[PDB]
């Protein structure tokens, strides 16, 4: 249920907004996974 | 002093009659409303509900607000307030309005339909110079100090 | 929906080009937890105990005993919904404005919906980042004419009941004086049980350049930054100390831990910009669209953030 | 004006220290409380919390109430209020009390008496001694630890 | 010199990093806050009345009426946009309230402003109220955020 999923098909506007919220969440999850802070 | 009564009610309401069931302080908006009306919201200083509003300017750190007022400083008429956000819904003086507005508690018995009204310093309607407002009914008393009246405001006059 | 509505399709195909907010660097992965609320408030309850007087000696017979009192505290976090409107070009009207290397009326500052949406989204995200760090909403560089906000809406720089240190104007360029105030603030910090946690430091660029100089006859292999990291490592049980630079700050140093227990960010699941379904249309080629975003959700324990302000004359 | 502040706190409390964490308005009761104390509850007339109370009589249609007061009319000291029921917990003047009480807007060991508004003030007819100095909770709210033991003789 | 979009080209790319104080430019057409229920009219433009109060001007009769910069008792509306290719000025009638940046005569929030003969706002009939201090874009170009609420003495 995210825009990153190509197979996703929004039936209505409400589902479209929910996918946006999921997509933002997955991006920040991905960001922290890829983040590597510089020590010292 | 609030859009909805602060104290709760001890009784259920009777939904049987259909006449004179609109003279309540919680009746927001206007009796006749056009879908082509310009509607604004502003930060509210005080409680300008059902009153004429004017622009209030602070030191400068914060944005302008709207407060109950009239006379030469009249900007519009407040028709609704959201208490959680403190946002006052205002209809500009350039837009026509018809609804129930707060009336001054002085000579309210003398107010009759077809009488000219003007706003006072506190944003309350009074019987008459610069604002075109006419009462369409008589004063209805909701509380010992609260009087409302059906009035139509259609801009400034010469 | 994509077949019926072009704007929905355009946003989905362009949402991936919007950069992530920079605030995410300021918080640990566990410090952020989304909530499902557009506008409103959320409440929590904490319980405290205290000693009223000295203990009573149990000798012989006694009836009057010293008492231990309790107190309740209710914490409320407010949320607010704000909206922006921007003009753009109607989809069917794009073919009459396509050019050799651009699309849109340059003379009238009109753009396609897609490019207009991306630019507006970036500006809003910049506005959100400013609020989270500084706790205020304003567009003037002076910071005046701020939007009036609901109480219980604070940022990292305006959080009350925190340790605040002020560096005198005459010692604006003296790094020793600046480091002196930081230590005084560090001593007054009250981490308590949650001490073995990573710490985070955010400085303005002018401060950062002063830091990288060698520690002071100058020392060797020891910078002011290294001394500071050691000083913070003293009180965090030798945990990682991160330093970030933000142009948003100006002569300000912010030190706070990265533990979810002390400071937690609970933003709405709709904080980031979202298109509205309402699109104004007319006989002309100009259309309007709306973007919504939600603010608020920062919660922190008292006397757990150090705020150093370097007065500039 | 309220035992529990109406405005919700914006921040969590820090609970790692253990010193000087009792100077709050919501500290009901007493510092040293005996299990053999006589406790009453009355209808409240106003906000007599942490103040000297006196008996107030209406027109006889309803029962009597207690209001902030002192002088020759003192009846006891209010130490707690239940806001839902408007009940004021009162310890009679015949029973000695020690706790934090409202102070008129002072060194330990000074003699205190209740004023017209039920507030302690420096000195006549009441045995009250201040055990500490004034703690300022608000620009107009001052409290003080005091011991009240009966009434004196004129 | 006075056109909405400068004719002189820019030498360097702008730095799109900051987000503050980037709207006090003369190219900012329209209003800061605009409703979908606003009434807007294009008219033939006589002169360059952009961001000025306009008044109706009549020729001999061969051609239709047009709008020219002006105020006073002849004031009809406020010009918020202009198209140079067609010479059409977008005019919001005085009966409609408008909030935006307007030309100021070469001033603090709360001041009362009335339009002069050249369509420039000036301190005091009252037509608008200043929302900010004068912002200078050129040695003679001063703009000001103002809110128009019709005419009142």
């Amino acid at each position: 249920a995210s825009l990153l999923d190509s197979n996703f098909v929004p039936i209505n506007f409400t589902e479209f907004v929910q996918a946006i919220s999921n997509t933002y969440k997955q991006r920040r999850i991905q960001f922290y996974e890829n983040l590597k802070r510089h020590k010292r | 002093l609030m859009k909805n009564p602060q104290q709760d009610s001890g009784l259920l309401s009777n939904s049987i009659d259909f006449r004179d069931q609109n003279l309540i302080f919680s009746n927001s908006g206007g009796v006749c409303t056009s879908s082509k009306d310009k509607i604004e919201n502003y930060p509210a200083k005080g409680y300008p509900y059902k009153r004429g509003v004017k622009l209030s300017f602070g030191d400068g750190t914060t944005e302008l607000e709207v407060e109950a007022g009239g006379g030469d400083d009249l900007y519009g008429v407040c028709s609704d307030i959201d208490e959680f956000s403190g946002m006052a819904t205002v209809i500009p003086i350039t837009n026509n309005f018809t609804g129930y507005l707060t009336l001054k508690k002085d000579g309210q018995n003398g107010v009759n339909p077809g009488d000219k009204l003007n706003f006072n310093q506190h944003g309350e309607l009074e019987k008459v110079k610069s604002v075109n407002a006419i009462a369409l009914s008589k004063a209805h008393k909701l509380t010992e100090d609260l009087f409302i009246v059906l009035a139509s405001v259609f801009g400034n006059r010469a | 929906l994509f077949d019926e509505n072009y704007y929905a399709k355009a946003v989905a195909n362009i949402i991936g080009e919007v950069k992530d907010p920079i605030m995410y660097k300021w918080f640990s992965p566990d410090q952020i937890e989304d909530v499902d609320l557009q506008m409103g408030y959320q409440k929590t309850v904490k319980w405290d105990a205290f000693l009223n007087a000295n203990p009573t000696t149990i000798a012989n017979e006694v009836n009057t005993i010293s008492t231990i009192g309790f107190s309740s505290e209710v914490v409320r976090l407010n949320y607010l919904k704000l909206q922006y409107k921007f003009r753009h070009l109607k989809q069917t009207s794009e073919k009459f404005y396509t050019s050799d290397s651009y699309i849109g009326d340059i003379n009238n500052n009109l753009l396609p919906f897609a490019q207009a949406y991306k630019l507006a989204s970036s500006e809003i995200i910049k506005l959100i980042n400013h609020f989270v760090l500084t706790g205020t909403v304003s567009i003037q560089k002076d910071g005046k004419n701020q939007k009036r906000l609901l109480p219980n809406m604070y940022g990292l720089l305006n959080m009350p009941e925190q340790i605040k240190e002020e560096v005198a104007s005459g010692d604006k360029d003296k790094m020793d004086k600046i480091f002196e105030k930081i230590e005084a603030g560090l001593s007054k910090l009250e981490l308590g049980d949650e001490f073995s946690t990573p710490m985070m430091v955010i400085v303005d660029p002018a401060t950062s350049l002063k830091l990288v100089k060698p520690y002071a006859a100058a020392s060797s292999c020891e910078k002011w930054e290294d001394v500071l990291i050691q000083t913070i490592k003293a009180i965090n049980n030798r945990e990682d100390v991160y330093i970030e630079t933000s142009n948003l700050l100006k002569h300000k140093i912010l030190i706070y831990p990265l533990n979810s227990e002390l400071i937690k960010f609970k933003p709405s699941k709709y904080m980031l910009p979202t298109p509205n379904e309402q699109v104004d249309k007319d006989s002309t080629d100009v259309a309007h669209s709306y973007i919504d975003f939600v603010l608020g959700g920062l919660l922190a324990t008292r006397k757990t953030i150090l705020q150093v302000n370097i007065k500039q004359s």
